[PDB]
DNA sequence: GGACATGCCCGGACATGCCCTATATCTGACACGTGCCTGGAGACTAGGGAGTAATCCCCTTGGCGGTTAAAACGCGGGGGACAGCGCGTACGTGCGTTTAAGCGGTGCTAGAGCTGTCTACGACCAATTGAGCGGCCTCGGCACCGGATTCTCAGGCCTGGCTCG
DNA sequence: CGAGCCAGGCCTGAGAATCCGGTGCCGAGGCCGCTCAATTGGTCGTAGACAGCTCTAGCACCGCTTAAACGCACGTACGCGCTGTCCCCCGCGTTTTAACCGCCAAGGGGATTACTCCCTAGTCTCCAGGCACGTGTCAGATATAGGGCATGTCCGGGCATGTCC
């Protein structure tokens, strides 16, 4: 049948996702995790629904920009295919790693 | 019945002023409110700093537009200061 | 007790993450370092939450508890209080 | 009868509000009468700014109302306000379409 | 014979007289300690008044603080830290 | 009237309780300033002066060295990680930088 | 002026050799001399803003220093 | 012949003498012309005092230095040794400073 | 050498889904009316911090020189920057499934939020003095220069085995 | 078998770390005098700890539906490796030149001290507009339908080199 070429629907879901603004993280496996990650510091904690809309909303924005970076030293370096070396690079030199 | 405290009048007000044809949304509105308090905090750390550096012990408006012309760029720290300005002449001679 | 969620961070959200971001093409081995990269944000940002919580005498984290969290790690978030 | 000096000089944020405000702050022990009128001024300034550039947007997007959206075009496609709000997250905000030149097909 | 300018020259000296007998100081490094010190002190003092803030509280105490140390200092020693200031604080009370 | 004996000494510590105290108090940081505050801070200062002295010293001694200078500090630091995080974004004047080498610069057989 | 010449060839090669670089590009230079520039223009702007509000005509060393504070990196070892 | 050690050994003795030592590798005066020209572009007749341009050296040399050690870092991620102005672009930009 | 006919390549002619444009519904979220009461506005008092004048000396600016380490330039070269090609392997893309994501309704009680009291806690002022800072001496740890020394390294002489006549 | 020429190994000729040593030097540590602010003491505002009540939604549960994850199959585009090229920067040598220390004049303004003055905290009293609450109402989410075109694909015209007379 029919079978698109690599790269085209790549870019229409590039384009796809970075025209609109829904959360593309799923809400309940993110607050399970923010639930586990809370055990461990505090017992019992209650989160608010906004709290856990905060963390998301800020999560997804650092890992944007995150992918953002590491895109851009992949070509820098002549590469179209994201490494760990390339996260690891971006994580260096935004002075966190 | 808890008061708050919030610049929404105010904001409408001057968006009449600039487009009497368009309305803002209760998201918009929390951005605009995070955002002209945030400017507000840092002007005035900045400015109480700056005075605190110099030893001086009032608020007045020298202060304020130093700190304005460090914080804003330059078309928009020109423009700042001469309405502020005009402003604040216009003011002290109504008293 | 909840364990083992982390898998509920699943590889195509993880692409769609990296779609919003501009990315291309994602090699498979890069989602356990993303996980562990989002695990490590959280880590910063609890720390901080729980504490805010802590110190006011309070045991439920508010959405005003994170938004300052977040700004004093300098990634101030707008939209959940000033 | 009584009239603010916002009243007296033409503008819309609250002089008394802004100087609560700063006064109680715990930002100095005395506080001049000009600096509240200043600040207001230009923070009025700034939010007649963004709104015009915000309602540009909202009528290129043929929306009669602004979103959140419309705010983050408006901040990110301003070179001075990008640069005043560098390192600000805006909710429901997205980025802007840009796409690289080399991932462009041939 | 010039203005009174406050320094914290004797204090380290103490201390370090305490902890290292035989071991001198030099003026750049002087400066340096100096700057060390009053840098977190600065960051102290402006967390704890921050926290204060933030939970409407119009009084300085030491619960405060303690937390402003255990934020800003790491693992080991923050516990160090809180361990000594509760013992000295404790000590102090009784006299 | 009783002896004068300084907080400092009532509380085992050399930082001065009273200096410390006054310049929180003028730091125009609060209106109201309790008796511990000033504790707790001469306590924290003097721990981190006597961490950063100990590690200093040892440079020094490994350097056989018996005065502390700056480059001393500057290898104290950098050589404890939680200094080094503590102290991220500090330069320290006349330090020098950590002597380190890249595996791929080194010369091959 | 013809002052940007006084950063020399050699000094580059100093301070990128404090770097731990092992070569230098002949067009490293230029680049060198116009992140300089930019650095010195957005520190010394702040020092003069700083020395102006309160009135004085000279730079002084606390001034810089509370330049560089802002810019975001704090130096230690002239006062403060 | 004379003596002539191959590429590199130098370069290494070099590394190793000025990552030893902190005096100061800028030369004082020339830097001063500069920084005075610079600004008189903002305020005309301004005076410096001595520790200020020490100061604004030893800031601008330490600048220098950590944005060589990034270009260095990415130019061996890159498989390359010699740095080159796209390494110095991709550094600032990653930083934050473009 | 001239004519012929086609192989092959690249620039115009094409059936599916993606983008774009039009429109009905509603609905809940955005815009507007109200009470009041707590903060904003008018007014008097005080005092202390800010505005202004005179000094100085010290801290900066200005100038000559020498001479030497650093700067500018010439030039060999080799190793690293850069272009080109193979591959295979891990990643883009399509499809069934289940697995759980997402929405609607209710529990209710733990926990967030508002108010009452007052007593410990801290602001505020007089006298004091002892710790804390400015000025001076000095000598010892540090800075500058000469000295012998070894070491990982290079080069020349001697030995040994291969090859040709 | 005798002569020849070199590969290779081992025992003397070498630019930087090993200190090793000496001498000067200048500034930090100590001492002393001055001085100003922390103490001690007391009094009085005050605010937040603790109780107590209220009331909001977080957590858990249940139910259902349906978009998405995951595993697999398959094709394929480039990261890495390899090879070749070249160019242009490192290292050394030569000439230059101003950096830096030395020394000395001069002026101007940062800071100090004193005098004055006026501006806002504080308090009082009255009033007005901003915020829960409520309510009307309308623009975009949701949904469906229709036009038009990008795309992997096909076809015709032009170019090029092979062959025959």
């Amino acid at each position: 049948p029919h079978r698109y070429r690599p790269g085209t629907v790549a870019l229409r879901e590039i384009r796809r996702y970075q025209k609109s603004t829904e959360l593309l993280i799923r809400k309940l496996p993110f607050q399970r995790l923010v639930r586990e990650i809370a055990q461990d510091f505090k017992t019992d904690l209650r989160f608010q629904s906004s709290a856990v809309m905060a963390l998301q909303e800020a999560c997804e924005a650092y890992l944007v920009g995150l992918f953002e970076d590491t895109n851009l030293c992949a070509i820098h370096a002549k590469r179209v295919t994201i490494m760990p070396k390339d996260i690891q690079l971006a994580r260096r030199i935004r002075g966190e790693r | 019945r808890s008061r708050k405290e919030s610049y929404s009048i105010y904001v409408y007000k001057v968006l009449k002023q600039v487009h009497p044809d368009t309305g803002i949304s209760s998201k918009a509105m929390g951005i605009m409110n995070s955002f002209v308090n945030d400017i507000f905090e840092r002007i005035a750390g900045e400015a109480s700093r700056l005075a605190h550096y110099n030893k001086r012990s009032t608020i007045t408006s020298r202060e304020i537009q130093t700190a304005v012309r460090l914080l804003l760029p330059g078309e928009l720290a020109k423009h700042a200061v001469s309405e502020g300005t005009k402003a604040v002449t216009k003011y002290t001679s109504a008293k | 007790v909840l364990r083992d969620n982390i898998q509920g961070i699943t590889k195509p959200a993880i692409r769609r993450l990296a779609r919003r971001g501009g990315v291309k093409r994602i090699s498979g081995l890069i989602y356990e370092e993303t996980r562990g990269v989002l695990k490590v944000f959280l880590e910063n940002v609890i720390r901080d939450a729980v504490t805010y919580t802590e110190h006011a005498k309070r045991k439920t984290v508010t959405a005003m508890d994170v938004v300052y969290a977040l700004k004093r790690q300098g990634r101030t978030l707008y939209g959940f209080g000033g | 009868k009584a009239k603010t000096r916002s009243s007296r000089a033409g503008l819309q944020f609250p002089v008394g509000r802004v100087h609560r405000l700063l006064r109680k702050g715990n930002y100095s022990e005395r506080v001049g009468a000009g600096a509240p009128v200043y600040l207001a001024a230009v923070l009025e300034y700034l939010t007649a700014e963004i709104l015009e550039l915000a309602g540009n947007a909202a009528r290129d997007n043929k929306k009669t109302r602004i979103i959140p959206r419309h705010l983050q075009l408006a901040i990110r496609n301003d070179e001075e306000l990008n640069k005043l709000l560098g390192r600000v997250t805006i909710a429901q905000g997205g980025v802007l379409p840009n796409i690289q030149a080399v991932l462009l097909p041939k």
